[PDB]
């Protein structure tokens, strides 16, 4: 009905945006402001923070973020997203993303099992071949095709992924269903 | 809050439709009847209290608190009735957490709303508005189930789909099912889905609107769900409802022009009328021991005839009846009281049965004639409005618990007699028409008013060989009230000021006790459940009716028979009931003895007529004051000085006067000997009566 909260996500976006406007470098200044300046500009969409800065400021919020990286993520990208709207005139429809970098401790290949499924580590390998950079469908408007009704931001899990059911209650569609690409958001994608 | 555009798709809006919605909340927690009186929590307090899921909101109100919803309300009453209901269930369920298990869903009725349009006047522009109308309803469907919240059967995977709102203007038609994905048939889950009361009724213009010459006009109504069975086909009602157009009636099939068909969807019903169970024995009570209620009571029926006191009498004592009685089961004696009216044109005769159809409740009214709603002879047949195969029982037993009132009685078919010759008799019907052979039941009472032979009654003749009715059907009558018609100049200027003057009250441009009024009248005419009972005196009934047998074969007459005795039984006990007395005392018998034999008499011709009233004036004149006994003589006197006058003279002298003699003589016979109460009489100066006594004459100034 309300739209139920994920109260733990909604928490660390705020303590990550509070560690974003608040934490400051050496010198005194607040550095990660001085870093979404750099994201104003256009082909400019990812704020690259360290993961030391962010043990040192909460340490609570970076033990929250490490253990539950996946289900937290877009928070972070929406809290950044608040955090330079008010400071610039960015394009409305820009998506902003976060990378983490400096994690004190690296995984080994052989150890990424089912337990770190989703949560945030740091891995060393060989690049052997890596791919073309292609757009990526992020989430999909469809038009059912019996009944014309947009369903819009359908989230695609790394496959192409229709609504489940038609947002029409009497239309129980949930086979045909058409992709509308130009109301639909897309991310640079490229897999080595 | 205001408009930028059209007002529908205004309150459609999101913005404007929660401000309408918190400023209706804000209207039923905040309105005060002028007097501090806190109106609406206190009806959704009794509404809830009896379970009615429906608010009447009177406009006059909403206006005056808040005009723009007010505003609103007729221009779009789909949107602005649907966040109405919505409020309300809000408001309710506030007041009363536990009223969501009984409705969940308030109806909101606007009452009082100034936009009162006839039904001739709606056109395309009132379409999908709030209108008024008024009429009168002329048919009625049967409350039908219409879907509500339909669930439907995949009938391919046997998945139940989920709850749809049923809209009145396009069938639900489900999709795909969620599970198998399915286009395929459906059908309701008639046990899963949840039904509405739906009643439709055609409702016209009332005939009294309609005046230039030219036609009424009728339109359909929807009833949903609290008003169905508001209305009945007869009921002139005032409805407010969407003057509505776009169902599935758009004549596309090439039939002709593209017209729509339109209906209205009731949302309030205002019936024009009162509204039949007595919460105040006491009255009565205290009316029956006035020790003159009988008395009051004859005078209080039909109140708009003058006169005509022996018939007043007859019908209110088949209006209170007897008491059936059936010894064994194998003994049936009714109690039901029969009158017949037989008299010459233009005495009252139709008058009285129509006051005893607005008294009598279960009265129906009928005629010998073709010119009747319902007729005496039951058939069954497709019925011409319903086309619905119906046992269409006869007007004899419509009437079963109640009275059927038989106009010109005398002019019925041969199959109309026998059929009240069988209900008259058996107090049944039999039935066997059309695979139908049933036996049902008429235990009416039957008034019937028919006309002599010949259009004037002869009293040279007997009863029955003036009025064109077999024996039988006459032996079913327990009183027959001969309604002679005479010239008498008193009792002519007497009904003649009665009938104009009810002209000059009634134009457009506006005998010793008091009529008990009818409204009361009928509540205590609804005190015939007291069951009642006898144990007196048989040894003067059954010397009296010896003596009656002797008279009656001594002349000519018209015998005397068991029939007349168990007739004058029931007359017995519905003068007892009258006065409520839960037993017969002697007058109760007296009175009926009376009834009887004035009715008996009568019917005999002039001569065996006479003969037994001499003979049993001891009888014919119990509860008689003396001075109405006198005032009969001193008349009849007059009245054959005044034939005397008409035919030597040929005129007749004005002033006419009779000697003291004949009168004295007269009173004699009867043995008063006291005059001086008669001439000092208010009855002797009302009749335009004095007398000299100087000159030793009574005299009568016209
Ligand atoms: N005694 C009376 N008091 C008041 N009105 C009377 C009386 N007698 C006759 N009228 C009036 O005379 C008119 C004729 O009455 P009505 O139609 O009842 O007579 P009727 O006996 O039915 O005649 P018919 O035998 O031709 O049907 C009525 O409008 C009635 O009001
Ligand atoms: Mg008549
Ligand atoms: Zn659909
Ligand atoms: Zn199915």
């Amino acid at each position: 009905h309300l739209e139920v909260r994920d109260e733990v996500a909604e928490k660390c976006q705020k303590l990550f945006l509070d560690f974003l406007e608040e934490f400051q470098s050496s010198d005194g200044e607040i550095k990660y402001l001085q870093l979404a300046e750099e994201l104003i500009r256009p082909e400019r969409n990812t704020l690259v923070v360290s993961f030391v800065d962010l043990e040192q400021f909460n340490q609570q919020l970076s033990t929250t973020i490490q253990e539950e990286f996946y289900r937290v993520y877009p928070y972070l990208c929406r809290a950044l997203k608040t955090f330079v709207k008010d400071r610039k005139e960015i394009p409305l429809a820009k998506d902003f993303y976060v990378a983490f970098q400096d994690l004190p401790t690296r995984h080994k290949i052989r150890e990424l099992t089912s337990s770190r499924i989703g949560l945030l580590t740091r891995i060393s390998g060989q690049v052997v071949r890596t791919h073309p950079v292609h757009p990526e469908l992020v989430s999909g408007t469809f038009l059912c095709l019996d009944c014309q009704t947009v369903i819009r931001d359908v989230e695609q899990q790394f496959k192409y992924t229709q609504p489940n059911i038609c947002r029409n209650p009497v239309c129980a569609n949930r086979r045909r269903f058409l992709l509308d690409t130009n109301k639909s958001r897309f991310v640079d994608f490229q897999k080595v | 809050d205001l408009k930028g555009h059209s007002v529908r798709e205004w309150v459609s809006m999101a913005g404007p439709r929660l401000e309408i919605h918190h400023r209706f909340k804000n209207f039923l927690r905040t309105h005060v009847d002028s007097h501090g009186h806190n109106v609406f929590k206190e009806r959704i307090s009794d509404m809830c209290k009896e379970n009615r899921e429906s608010l009447v909101v009177n406009y006059e109100d909403l206006a005056a608190r808040e005009h723009v919803l007010a505003y609103f309300l007729p221009e779009a009453p789909a949107e602005l009735l649907q966040i109405f209901d919505e409020a309300a269930l809000e408001v309710v369920l506030a007041m009363y957490p536990k009223y969501d298990r009984i409705t969940n869903h308030i109806h909101v009725r606007i009452s009082h709303l100034p936009l009162v349009e006839e039904l001739r006047s709606l056109r395309q522009l009132h379409l999908n508005q709030l209108i008024r109308t008024s009429g009168v309803v002329t048919s009625c469907t049967g409350v039908l189930p219409q879907l509500s919240m339909v669930k439907y059967n995949c009938n391919k995977c046997n998945f139940v789909l989920g709850p749809f709102c049923q809209s009145q203007n396009q069938e639900v038609k489900p999709g795909s099912c969620p599970e198998c994905q399915s286009a395929g048939p459906f059908e309701v889950n008639m046990e899963e889905t949840i039904y509405q009361n739906y009643q439709r009724i055609r409702i016209q213009e009332s005939p009294g609107k309609v005046a230039a010459g030219r036609l009424p006009r009728s339109k359909d109504a929807i009833l949903l769900a609290d008003l169905v069975d508001s209305c009945k086909p007869g009921d002139e009602i005032e409805l407010t409802g969407i003057y509505h157009n776009n169902y599935d009636g758009s004549l596309n099939t090439a039939n002709g022009f593209p017209v729509f068909a339109t209906v209205i969807l009731a949302n309030h019903v205002a019936k024009k009328d009162n509204k039949l169970t007595d919460e105040d024995v006491k009255m009565i009570t205290s009316l029956s021991k006035d020790q003159q209620i009988g008395e009051k009571i004859f005078a209080s029926i039909a109140p708009s005839i003058y006169g005509h006191e022996d018939i007043k009498r007859g019908l209110a004592l088949a209006l209170f009846g007897g008491e059936p009685k059936n010894p064994g089961g194998k003994h049936k004696v009714r109690g039901d009281i029969n009158v017949l009216l037989c008299g010459d044109p233009g005495t009252a005769k139709s008058q009285f049965l129509k006051y005893i159809e607005k008294v009598s409740s279960r009265a129906i009214f009928t005629t010998g004639q073709g010119a009747s709603a319902v007729g005496l002879t039951a058939y069954v047949q497709r019925h011409p409005v319903s086309r619905e195969w119906t046992l269409e029982a006869g007007a004899l037993v419509l009437a079963d618990r109640g009275v059927c009132l038989i106009d010109e009685f005398d002019k019925m078919n041969d199959q109309d007699r026998t059929s009240i010759h069988e209900a008259m008799e058996q107090q049944s019907i039999s039935i066997s028409k059309a695979g139908i052979v049933t036996s049902l039941q008429a235990r009416c009472t039957v008034i019937a008013a028919a006309n002599p032979i010949g259009g004037r009654y002869d009293p040279s003749l007997t009863f029955s060989e003036n009025v064109d009715l077999t024996e039988p059907i006459i032996s079913r009558f327990d009183i027959l009230c001969v309604v002679r018609d005479t010239v008498d100049p008193v009792q002519d200027e007497m009904l003649a000021r009665f009938v104009v003057g009810s002209h000059v009250r009634h134009h457009p441009s506006n005998e010793p006790l008091p009529q008990e009024v009818l409204k009361k009248y009928i509540i205590y005419a609804k005190e015939r459940v007291h069951p009642k009972l006898n144990q007196m005196d048989q040894d003067k009934v059954a010397k009296m009716y010896s003596d009656l047998r002797k008279e009656s074969m001594a002349t000519g007459s018209i015998p005397i028979t068991v029939r007349h005795i168990e007739s004058m039984i029931r007359m017995a006990e519905a003068h007892a009931r009258i006065h409520l007395r839960d037993y017969v005392i002697e007058d109760d018998v007296n009175m009926a003895i009376r009834v009887m034999l004035e009715s008996f008499i009568d019917t005999q011709k002039f001569s065996v007529m006479r003969s037994m009233r001499k003979t049993f004036a001891r009888y014919l004149s119990f509860r008689r004051d003396n001075n109405e006994l006198l005032l009969f003589i001193l008349k009849q006197l007059v009245a054959e000085q005044v034939t005397y006058q008409r035919n030597r003279f040929g005129a007749q002298q004005d002033t006419i006067e009779v000697p003291e003699k004949d009168l004295v003589d007269k009173a004699r016979q009867i043995n008063i000997h006291n005059l001086s109460a008669f001439y000092d009489s208010e009855l002797f100066r009302m009749n335009k009566f004095s007398h000299d006594l100087k000159r030793k004459m009574i005299l009568q100034q016209f």
